[PDB]
């Protein structure tokens, strides 16, 4: 049962198509998986301190015996059959148009670099609105392009018996060999393998993307990608192996999937609080065109001190608030 | 055999013209049937090793094998000893080069060292070290011989070489083909207006592909993923699609292949087999051509077309346990593994998507797990159930 | 021309300036073509061997099979017998330092000894162990005689010697040069205004790069995997960039440069064939032309500028069947490899986009799956369909 | 304060604080330049030898070939003898020790035994096998002596030897460095304060390396996937950092850099060469000055500061097709990797970013793709239109 | 606190039988180790009573323990003999030296001494005098399997193997029944004594009491961190931590006047005193320099990245600091944070201080997504002492 909620939107469990329960327990062990994950999670005076606050099933939604209600952490959620996503109210309307505004929303804020033809591709393909297919489609194309562009291969210093001659002849080694051990050799080289760490991340990222995605564009993305990953060993993906990436000249152009599949990849889905999604987003905005989430910098749509307009729904934003700024100046 | 002299002539126009082809398409199409009977029909010869090799690339298949290495061999005496053995495709092409030398009439070539130069490249049993030497002198004397040697008689050297490398695609080809990404190019080769001789660097010694060795290579194309070659190698062959032909299985499609191998008493016993087969189908003749291309349009639609299935594996079929063979242990697996076990996309290919608990080749289970997980089961039909479950995937 | 003089000037003036250029771009474009024909013409020798080499680098190069390094040789009184052997690197500039001091006038120059490493540097043969220790003792008489040259002398050595290295971004450079990536600077070769002289880890021995070798690496851009990213290796290197060039596909460019091969009357040959082939193109002596530029253009759109085919796709067609050969065999399962499972943008490739049926490349399946995803289905055309779907993408 | 006279002074006074110096920085910045002009001028040795060796570390060097291993000694054809032979630091660091022993008037120095060692460590040919068991006599002499020689006496060796090892970190230094981790701080060698004399695990020898024997490193910091992480190995090391310096590059800086090494006349062509070259950059004598630090400042910014563009690309220019020759196969394929498809920040280190058409070195293709891709292409700028669209960069 | 490390090593060597100190670069483990030993043995060099190896990636179990070495003598055949590893050279040089003081009648002292001039020849054996040193080995653990528990528990005198940079080489491939064998209770002559046959000399071996094992160990590369848990048993762990107390002017001035001349300590304390008056007359600014660091590298990083004392332990004047900083210390801050400069300007202690003096001034050009870079400022004087001051408060 995907569920689409603005922040504060109250849909009970006879408006939504599903089961009585099945849709409550599932976000119940998730808004007490984001009780335990609520330490890390970032807020800048969201006014939650939910060291017990969030264990009275008020994490990211509120479980009413009625009703859903959402709150001010945005993002997705899979959990048990229940997809749900929270998207900012500001963007909401008076049905693409509102996420792709909250994807670069988080694009041109959060540092990633999604690309627009990605998002303009997903327009008019008449698919169903999902902040995880999104993402996993980001993931899985830029992957794509990047293994269409070169398959990532890593250069290992092996030390190998072998029975022709290949890279450096390990002396030291060769010479302390018995006569009857002469029918190889002992060298060392230095070759192009696929099954490298970051290709090993990639292969368990796409693995866990096919046992959850819905869309037939991204099945047929990543089902390609699991040939090009076929003869990598699977791995559990453990926060242990996001860290032993580091990026240098020989694969940060796998940087843009990577960051998308640590993203995704670490009961599982992505929030963050909108009142701090909002405090990195005018900090980008105010230094190039030279803070309160509520009504009442504040934020300005159609259905929503100085205001922020958006039309970033589908850059001339910020060319209006030259007449807030010329008073500012 | 109409349709099979133009996949001849495919084959053998495109290889006049680039020099290497490959075969590709999904496995069971014929590929490296086509590519073994052109060569067997260009090349009057059944067996490899004098004018034609078959080779195998995989994953630990090398340079060094296939070009040359440092490789230990043994004496007369049998002490190990470190020679540069050469690989299959340096052994087929400078026999391609000294058998081609052989008929130029030319008062240059030195045809008693050429000579010597064969029998030693056809020695088929590991070379002694007195006739070791005796290779790397002749090979010197060669590539003297053909380095001051006109393109206007080395071009037209005259018997043509074959190497048929099945699964090319699974081997690393240009780590495998070292020298040969350059070399192998109509305009590179011996002869050519761009001929280039290579130095290798193992044994130091010049290299070049003569003009009258051919390459085919096959690709299943749904074992490795093409979009993973490299864009200039794709350059040196040319690409042959072998699609799933599934208008070879019709029933006289079917007789008109397998009466080519068998006797006459025999083959009205196979035909009699064979409308009991199509009669249990419904009398219908265009079967396994419905069939076939109902699920490899049903898998070109929600997978590639390089994952559809190939017509081999019906080839063969002659009674309904044949069919009931073929379905569940070439079919239906070779669907789970292109699938990654998706049994949602697998039943909208078997045409039974919004269909389980009857007669279907996945059954649910009636179970689900704590977290709605639901799972599917390979339902193993015979008889009606079998037949009528096939005839569900054509309506 | 712009390549019939201009782009061997790149190659001349870039390679006098800083000593080694890599021609790098797209696949076909003529890299290894005008590093051969610029050798070629310099050297005034067609083969290799003496003066220029030609090399290709893969995964299986290494350090110890271009510059120096431990390999096992046998002989009749010793069986296995570890000796370190100069690759093909250290062999060529020791080839050219050597060369060069023939024709050097220095009286502390003993042309005895450097007449005698001549013979052992160009020996066929490998070296006899007896014959090894004297090449092992030439070695160290040059290296300290140029030593103590002044490098007024060591700069201007005479008869220029070219390693051309095709596929240079297939091995792993950095691992490869060892030492070159200091020695390869022009002015810290011999005779330079910083010379730098090496130790060499296996033999011992000192070495440095004459400036009378060259190096014209021919890689491409296709792969980004092996993408020559090392900033510092970059610097030693001119990058003359070897583009498409559609202008060659015209229909007076097309027959002045395949009439240069052809003597009397192939010419009249070709003549009336490329005649026959732009009529059948509607008169358009431009249509190939515009249809490599057209689809290169949209190629540098949607993927890479790397990754635009190159002009020797089409540079030998004569008729409008060479034509879709080239098309359906190598340009199109190209694309389709570029565009993989991705067909609205290969469709906007070929300026089909939108249009699913008709005298159209792909046409599209009338089913759709069960998430609504499509597919297209490669149709094969001919003749006037297939050249009026090729007038679709050029307009 | 330039090279010969400021950076010379840091190199000396680390040397001496530390022992062993790593000049870091982007390539071309002048590293190994100003390692080879301190030591050569230090030793009064142009060429590597006696008193300093110049290596390149690359990842083919390993413990054997620098420290110790065991390799093949053949004295005839039949007598092979397996030897641990020392590298090109233990037979270094025992040529500085030896020598240093020369001078110390102690009574215990035995100096006809040390002056002998000096003998068969400064041998050009390979030891005669009646020799090299005298060479270690000698060596099993020399660690009893020194070891039993007091700390004041050991701490003065005065010939200083130097140890170039231009691209250090192009090996695995940890791998290279063993038991060099330890020996190499200047209180651990002999004669220091915590004089360590390890034990070495081939052939069992005593070693330590000498006060008087330097290491210069040179490394470009641009490439980071062979970065020096070890940052125990960074404690040995003081790391001078050598960045690129665009006011080379003024014409008065760049007249007198190239004025150092020329013939009589043939400096009064440079000059005036250079005087037509910034008279058509428009008389701004800090063109190239500011042309270099404007786009190593914007590299800074997007890219890193390690990527900077150094000085000795545009230090050989004397003309306006110098400067466009550099720009158009060094620079600018240089700046294309750097950011490869990423067109908006290419072109705002040329600040050309809102400069989509007109004299630009990345002129916007005018089709957009089928989702609003865009592409740039190259335009290879000629003239004064090169010229204007350079000091663009400048404003 | 030189004593109390004195006595730490002592007391868990005589507990464990092995130590290894860990700890950040320059913080004196290498220093500790070689000054324990060379006080202990009472010998400046290595080769009798003890012995220092290093560990890498190219040390393995057949320079270790024993492997098989191709000799050739002089004119014969190339004999193929087992080469002793420096752990098996110096542990039956512990066990027959101890043997050879021991009291035990059964004990053949002219076959235990001439074991031992063939246990510290410098050259190597004779092909005559390699069987004869097998013989002996083999009288000796026959020798040794018979002799009482009691006695060899205590045997004469100590021997000490230094293994620097002991993570750096694969430990568990090069201690191959050293696993096993260096626990203390299983040392020879303790409570569960083992002696373990060799694998390619088929020959007895175990590890007698008097050898013990000081490895000092880089905790700041995690890449050979010594993870293995079962050989961290064998050990114990001695952190050897940065000691900024020893920066101090009175602790610099102790510290540096022990190995000089009584008459070239006016050499250094005029130029210590020289030194700490441009600090401001602070004898604690070295101290405090180096606290101050160390703690928020800790914060920002590990606590295993801390700055070592040893680089501003030779510092005497403030040139000589200048050199240490800009040479040293701003490198490896620079790599320990490579382009992370919002990091790197809070370790020291320039957080929102763009410009001035500054050791990273910043570029006046933004980037077009907001990219700002900053350019290395080398500052001089008391610019350079005045930037050290904002650290330290
Ligand atoms: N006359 C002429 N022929 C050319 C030109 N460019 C390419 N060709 C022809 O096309 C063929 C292919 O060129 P080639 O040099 O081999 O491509 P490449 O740059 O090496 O492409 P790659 O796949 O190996 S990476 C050559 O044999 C040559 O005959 C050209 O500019 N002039
Ligand atoms: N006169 C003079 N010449 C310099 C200077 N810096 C660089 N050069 C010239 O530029 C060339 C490149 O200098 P080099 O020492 O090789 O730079 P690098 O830092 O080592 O470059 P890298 O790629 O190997 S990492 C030198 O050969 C030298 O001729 C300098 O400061 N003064
Ligand atoms: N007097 C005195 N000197 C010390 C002390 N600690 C370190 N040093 C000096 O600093 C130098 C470096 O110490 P060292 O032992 O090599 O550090 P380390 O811990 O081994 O550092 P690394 O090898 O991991 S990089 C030594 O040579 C020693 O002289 C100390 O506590 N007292
Ligand atoms: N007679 C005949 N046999 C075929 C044909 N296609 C396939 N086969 C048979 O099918 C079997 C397996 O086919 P194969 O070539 O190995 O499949 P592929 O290599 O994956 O394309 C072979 O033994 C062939 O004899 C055909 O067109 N005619
Ligand atoms: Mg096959
Ligand atoms: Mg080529
Ligand atoms: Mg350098
Ligand atoms: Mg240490």
């Amino acid at each position: 049962t995907t569920i689409t909620l603005y922040e504060h939107d109250e849909k009970r469990y006879r408006d939504i198509a599903g089961d009585k329960k099945a849709i409550q327990d599932a976000l119940i062990k998730l808004n007490k998986q984001f009780k335990k994950d609520f330490k890390k999670l970032d807020r800048s005076e969201d006014n939650s301190d939910t060291e017990d606050t969030i264990d009275e099933s008020k994490g990211v939604v509120e479980v009413y015996a009625n009703k859903i209600k959402a709150r001010h952490y945005v993002g997705f959620a899979a959990v048990d059959n229940v997809f749900l996503q929270i998207l900012p109210k500001v963007f909401k309307p008076k049905t693409w148009e509102p996420i792709l505004a909250f994807i670069r929303m988080l694009d041109m804020a959060y540092g990633l670099k999604i690309k627009d033809h990605d998002l303009a591709y997903l327009q008019g393909r008449n698919l169903r609105p999902n902040l995880y297919e999104v993402f996993i489609y980001l993931f899985a194309k830029s992957l794509w392009s990047e293994v269409q562009r070169g398959y990532h291969r890593e250069y290992v210093e092996v030390h190998r018996e072998e029975k022709f001659l290949r890279g450096k002849l390990l002396m030291s080694r060769q010479i302390r060999k018995l006569p009857h051990q002469l029918n190889t050799f002992s060298v060392e080289v230095h070759e192009l393998i696929e099954d490298n760490l970051l290709n090993r991340i990639f292969y368990a990222s796409v693995r866990e993307a096919l046992r959850r995605t819905t869309w037939g564009l991204n099945r047929k993305l990543l089902g390609e990608l699991m040939l090009a990953f076929d003869g990598i060993t699977p791995i559990h993906l453990r926060t242990e192996h996001f860290e032993r990436v580091h990026f240098t000249r020989l694969n940060e152009r796998f940087r843009r999937p990577f960051e998308l599949a640590k993203l995704l990849f670490m009961v599982s889905g992505f929030f963050v609080d909108m009142n701090k999604l909002f405090e990195r987003f005018i900090e980008r905005v105010l230094v190039r065109n030279l803070a309160k989430y509520r009504e009442l910098p504040s934020s300005s749509t159609y259905n929503q001190a100085y205001n922020m307009d958006y039309v970033k729904t589908g850059f001339k934003a910020d060319k209006n608030f030259r007449r807030s700024l010329n008073n500012i100046i | 055999g109409h349709n099979i002299k133009e996949d001849y002539f495919r084959v053998d126009m495109l290889l006049n013209k680039k020099g290497q082809v490959i075969l590709y398409g999904p496995p069971g199409t014929g590929k490296t049937w086509i590519a073994r009977k052109y060569v067997v029909e260009e090349t009057n010869e059944k067996t490899p090793g004098n004018k034609w090799e078959f080779i195998t690339f995989h994953q630990s298949y090398s340079y060094e094998e296939f070009i040359e290495g440092f490789r230990p061999r043994t004496d007369n005496e049998e002490k190990i000893r470190y020679v540069v053995e050469d690989g299959i495709f340096k052994k087929i092409a400078l026999r391609a080069l000294v058998k081609g030398l052989f008929e130029l009439e030319d008062a240059t070539i030195g045809k008693d060292k050429i000579h010597r130069l064969y029998i030693l490249l056809t020695k088929k049993e590991p070379l002694s070290p007195t006739e070791y030497e005796e290779y790397l002198r002749l090979k010197r004397y060669l590539w003297e011989l053909v380095g001051g040697l006109p393109k206007d008689k080395l071009k037209n050297l005259t018997p043509k070489f074959y190497l048929i490398i099945d699964e090319i695609n699974r081997g690393n080809i240009s780590k495998i083909f070292g020298e040969l990404i350059t070399l192998l190019e109509k305009d590179k080769r011996l002869g050519g207006e761009n001929q280039l001789i290579v130095r290798l660097p193992y044994s130091g010694e010049p290299f070049a592909v003569p003009p009258n060795l051919y390459i085919i290579g096959t690709m299943n194309t749904a074992d490795r993923s093409i979009a993973l070659l490299d864009v200039a190698l794709r350059r040196r062959f040319a690409f042959i699609e072998v699609e799933p032909r599934p208008e070879f299985l019709e029933k006289e499609n079917l007789k008109k292949i397998r009466e080519k191998k068998l006797k006459t008493e025999d083959r009205k016993r196979l035909n009699e087999k064979l409308n009991e087969l199509f009669s249990k189908l419904g009398n219908d003749n265009y079967f396994l051509k419905t069939l076939l291309e109902k699920i490899n349009v049903r898998i070109t639609v929600v997978k590639d077309r390089d994952h559809r299935i190939g017509h081999s594996y019906f080839l063969n079929v002659e009674t309904v346990e044949d069919l009931h063979h073929v379905w569940y242990y070439e079919v239906l697996p070779l669907l789970m593994e292109y699938f990654y076990n998706d049994w949602e996309t697998i039943k909208w290919v078997l045409n039974e998507k919004g269909k389980e608990h009857g007669n279907v080749f996945f059954e649910k289970l009636r179970l689900t797990g704590p977290n709605g997980e639901e799972a599917y089961q390979l339902k193993v039909l015979e008889g009606d159930a079998f037949i009528g479950a096939l005839k569900r995937i054509i309506s």
